């Protein structure tokens, strides 16, 4: 119909308010159109659509008017979406997932929000393959052209100045990273990210507000880290049955520590256990805390990595 | 004179003697023009002060009288023989009729047999016995032993006394060692059930042919269980037996337990007892006949009728016992034969504890061979398990997911996405389990 | 002189009043005369006085008031004018009981008798001859502990209690300085100061550290010293280990060895299973490797030269 | 029949025909009264449905046409082949006459040497042409094959075609490797280094005898070092060697890296390359010699001459270049011979390098000996003077005790006590050091 005259209108180079009042009339003919429409807008209209966020992200010098713009292009993002072809054609371009990774400005938080719904749907998706790690690769791909932490944008959109609706979406996006991920290692590494760029001390603050979106989400984020804790459970039964000869443990561990950093680690480990003094009595309740202590720090509860800058540590019971 | 285009290599001359390499060396002109050893006219090329650590590792440092009677054979044996034992000789004669237990050792008896002249130098020797302070040290000793009244058999008599005690504990342990498994495996019931238990099992295996519905088997077959096998091969008839044992008749897993002595038993030759106890029979009866036949003790130091009578009493009081032994030894043996129905003359007693020792040994391995076996089935079965009831719970999870969307082929509609954000929103695509 | 006379009236049974000012001029004499008289009262009268102590202990069908226990504490008094000498000191030690019936008159519901009866026993554990002096009084208070049903060093933990008095409070820990001090190897030092722990020395000890007593601060200056000698001893035998056992293989035989047939076992083992569970991840698998060593070498390389309370919990980390 | 004093044991039927133990059974009238297996008519003593799990693992359960010309071996042979290959006559014909590279293998032409019928046949059958149909499937082959000129030859050079990329693949690496290892030991001069080492060595214990003043010795007699050793037996001359390596000379011990084809050379064989490519010069001339005497080509399938003429002028060009590599090879060992003097005839390539080899590895072990036994020196001498410490340091705390009571000839002192209680009591009596 009308859709090669957008293309068109976009092509052209808009700027400012009339790029403006184009893509906003866009995003009304995307959403109110049939289905019939969007495919014809296609590949094509999306690319240049692409094309005019990408030319607005570079932007160097109080800051620009034009994040209007740039909301307004993941609106149509949005629209365009909203059908089974746009998802797959959206999936196929290069930059796509990417330019939206980067329209998660914390400092302009309802851009963030749109954005960080999106790709969220996209984690949660059966087809293709592995979604999640594709939009984890793109926020790698970010992380390393500002050379900044690729979970910092995230972590900023929780700290307590900002919305509470920026917070959902945000600990949201956490979510659709970590749940449809099938392998435990995977999970718990990612977990331990956040957490080691202070996801802890933030989550006390979140579970205190009563937003019942929130409370959903913190519901989901607990859920899939008890989760994680039943089947690292499970692995430890699976080893203490495989695992019941000395000598073959201790050829296994060799075998994994080998060639690490880790190697010194584990010698050292071994020389104190010759240090558990000589008594009858005492010395069997030495092993009985070591093991405790080792218990602790290795199945730590929560499926993530015990904070290796913390410097006190309680081994109860 | 004159080598190929080079000096002769500097001689040495060391303090100390060392150990050397003996190889073979090449002169002068074993070399050619282009060859290796001609370049190395060098030997500087590797100098120290290493000569001192090399001695230090290597250094290998630290008329009167003629003779009359006797051949240098014996006369010069004896000059060595007497150098090591500076005893009197008038107090080794002493000691000889006296027979001083005190004094007397194994050794120091059994080296004056070796020593001695025959008693045909010996008498040529006591014609002499005047003129003692002419004659050589050797010849000295011999006019000595010369007046001691038959020499060559009183000194036997002295070495299988001082050697009786010990070759009884010879015969004796192991007499008691073949009694004991013999006795062992006849009360034995855990033994019998296995028998029992292996007759039934191979009288039902034996189906309808030469052998079926048998009475019994030869104990000896016991080994060759092992050798039937399954058609896959993976396991023997023992290994059956072991852990139908195992479950079903536990108190037959004792019976390895049962037989202590069995091990001891299939180590005693059996035909060198025999020879053992009709030697000390021989040796005792030699002593008989030398008592009997020996001069009246013409000095008051001559102490042998008095104390081999004595021994002789002794030695074939133990010597009964040890045969009363022997004898019940094999009556028992005899007596296994008839019961276990075997040749007890064709399997001497060694070999038939050996058949015997060797299947426990074969059954005890097998019973760990069934539980080391079992123990790879428990955990390969809990490992199907755990993996087939993580895949079952993944699948599950999987399919909860995709109840969102049909990725599929169907008509293009435009809920999809706000579908999706209901579900990010309420907590659906983040199903548990 | 007169000494042998003492030896009848002891033995003659006197009671109550009568033998206390018996014991009292007694006590007047072994002080005052010379040392010639005391070796001819000497092994007598001493094994007199230690049975008239064992007679007058054996009259314990009674609390909460005693009638003459004031004569038990003369007899301490006697002993240690006898003692004052090289003579009595050999002379006690000979004997079956005289160590024995001194820990039994250590007691902390009447002070002064301990403190003397302490006092005497720190004097006897700081003795060059015979051999493994401390250990015999250790075991007198262990005898001690056995008949009465009770823990060995409880009366000594007991009299530190902020119940009693200033002199009692520092007679008991000089006893329990005098006690580990002399006892050269590490094992037992440790084994004996972490049995005092155990006891719940370490809740007491902070209290004393309150009072402003010289001859207080002395006693625990001391213990605090030998107790920092226990870790840097520890310390030592550590660098030992580092440069004799550096062979993987060797050093698990050895602890393999050390714990077979214990009940250490079970938990070596299962210490080794949760090994396999430090995840694989390239870079966290060293940081977990770091934080457990870190968090052993807390356990056994502990400060102060004690056992850890292994009816506690928690633990801190450098520097 | 009524038995001896007992009754029958129970036949059975089994369902499957189970493995059985073929033991020597027992009848009755085999036993006597108080045997063993008469009180065992006890076969209830154990009764179970374990036939049941017994049956379970030892089960063993799962026209026309007449011959004319050829033998019963050689058409019987032929019948289960061409029962298997199914390919038709005529195809087979064409495919050896084309000489087809993707219808023709090794395996299908080995196959066919074996199978075919000999000269004398094929003409006997090749009489019989129009009588086709009457014959046998053996025969039908024979007759088809044998109107194919010179087969037996045409074969034996399509083997060998098809044969040639394997035969080069097995001879060239074993060429390169003893090329290598001849290279490798002339460039070292580590191993240089050691020989001149061993020879100055050599030549001082040597002293004044037999030898000393050699211009060197045969490398063999390098496995020999180690059998000179020192007078307590606790170090050999290779055991020196290494250790003065190890010390004053560490580019020594780079050797046995320098020498990494010396292993794969010492498994070689001389005569087996010399036989490998003389067999192959010889099959050359084979094909060689058939393609002059061929027949010229009859029909438009016959492409034998034209693409053998192909093979020989490539198969000669890689030999040439094998015959290269090869004498090549061996003028390096001649030139190792010479270098370091050794008889290039009477000692083979394998026989030499195998002698490096094993001193190669004698001499690493030397050195991991010497690692070993110095660190069993080093931690001895520390654990003994980790002792004199303590020692030094325990008597140094006995001698501060003892200044305060002294034993050995005392008087009399009443202070004591007192003198002990001052310093106790202070604290004075708690030494640091």
């Amino acid at each position: 119909r009308s859709a090669m005259m957008y293309i068109q209108e976009l092509r052209s180079g808009l700027r400012d308010m009339h790029l403006l009042s184009c893509l906003e009339s866009l995003r009304v003919s995307l959403n109110n159109n049939p289905v019939s429409w969007v495919q014809t807008f296609g590949a094509e209209g999306l690319a240049s659509l692409l094309d005019i966020l990408k030319r607005l992200h570079d932007e160097k010098e109080s800051g620009n008017y034009d994040s209007r713009n740039q909301h307004e292009i993941i609106r149509c993002l949005k629209a365009f979406m909203n059908n089974k072809f746009g998802i797959k054609t959206m999936l196929e371009t290069e930059e796509g997932i990417l330019l939206l990774v980067r329209a998660m400005d914390p400092a302009v938080p309802n851009m963030m929000i749109d954005a960080a719904k999106l790709l969220s749907a996209l984690c949660i998706l059966p087809q293709p393959e592995d979604m999640n790690e594709r939009v984890l690769e793109a926020m790698t791909e970010r992380a390393e052209m500002d050379e900044v932490e690729r979970f910092q944008p995230l972590l900023d959109g929780l700290k307590s100045g900002t919305s509470i609706a920026l917070k959902v979406g945000c600990l949201q996006l956490i979510n659709a990273l970590i749940t449809p991920a099938e392998e435990l290692d995977f999970r718990v590494h990612i977990r331990s990210e956040l957490m080691r760029l202070g996801l802890h001390q933030v989550l006390q603050e979140l579970r205190e507000i009563e937003n019942e979106d929130m409370k959903v989400q913190l519901c989901v984020f607990d859920e899939q880290g008890d989760e994680d804790f039943f089947d690292l459970k499970g692995r430890l039964d699976d080893i203490r049955m495989e695992m019941d000869d000395f000598g073959e443990v201790f050829q296994i561990i060799l075998n994994t520590v080998k060639d690490s950093k880790a190697e010194p680690h584990f010698l050292s480990i071994l020389q104190h256990l010759l240090l558990v003094r000589n008594d009858y009595e005492a010395r069997p309740q030495y092993y009985k805390l070591i093991e405790e202590c080792v218990s602790q720090i290795v199945l730590h509860k929560n499926g993530t990595d015990p904070d290796f800058k913390c410097r006190h540590l309680q081994i109860d019971i | 004179v004159l080598p190929f285009g080079l000096t002769p290599k500097k001689v040495y001359k060391p303090e100390v003697q060392l150990r050397r390499p003996n190889w073979s060396k090449f002169v002068a002109e074993d070399l050619s023009q282009d060859c290796f050893w001609t370049k190395v006219k060098e030997d500087r090329f590797e100098n120290n002060e290493l000569f001192a650590k090399l001695t230090l590792a290597f250094s290998a440092q630290t008329k009167v009288k003629e003779l009359k009677v006797l051949d240098s054979k014996t006369a010069q044996n004896l000059s060595i023989f007497l150098g090591s034992f500076r005893m009197p000789y008038q107090e080794i004669k002493n000691v000889i009729l006296e027979v001083n237990e005190a004094v007397l050792t194994e050794s120091m008896i059994q080296n004056l047999i070796k020593q001695m002249p025959e008693p045909e130098q010996l008498k040529m020797l006591s014609e002499l016995k005047e003129e003692y302070d002419d004659l050589a040290e050797s010849e000295q000793f011999g006019v000595v032993m010369g007046t001691v009244p038959r020499l060559r058999p009183r000194l036997n008599a002295i070495l299988f006394k001082l050697q009786f005690s010990e070759q009884v504990e010879n015969i004796k342990p192991e007499i008691v060692s073949v009694t004991a498994a013999c006795e062992e495996l006849r009360k034995s019931e855990n033994f019998s059930s296995l028998l029992e238990l292996t007759l039934l099992v191979g009288n039902y295996m034996n189906a309808g042919s030469r052998n079926a519905g048998a009475f019994g088997f030869n104990i000896s077959f016991l080994c060759k269980l092992r050798d039937t096998k399954s058609a896959d091969q993976k396991m023997t008839l023992l290994h059956f037996l072991a852990e139908l044992c195992e479950n079903d008749h536990p108190e037959v897993l004792k019976f390895p337990d049962e037989l202590a002595h069995v091990e001891k038993a299939s180590r005693v030759s059996a035909e060198n007892l025999q020879k053992s106890l009709d030697q000390m029979k021989k040796q005792i009866a030699d002593v008989e006949r030398d008592v009997q036949n020996f001069p009246a003790a013409t000095d008051e130091k001559d102490k042998f009728v008095e104390k081999m009578t004595s021994f002789v009493k002794d030695a074939q009081e133990q010597y009964n016992k040890l045969r009363m032994m022997h004898s019940n030894m094999e009556t028992l043996y005899k007596e296994l034969g008839d019961y276990f129905v075997f040749d007890p003359k064709k399997l001497s007693v060694e070999e038939f504890f050996m058949d015997l020792h060797n299947f426990r040994n074969m059954f005890l391995q097998a019973v760990k061979e069934n539980q080391k076996r079992r123990e790879t089935e428990e955990k390969m079965r809990r490992a199907k398990l755990a993996k087939e009831k993580a895949e079952k719970e993944r699948l599950e999870k999987q399919q909860k997911r995709e109840q969102l969307i049909d990725m599929n082929a169907e008509g293009d509609e435009t809920g999809v996405m706000d579908s999706l954000l209901e579900a990010l929103q309420s907590g659906a695509a983040f199903r548990r389990k």
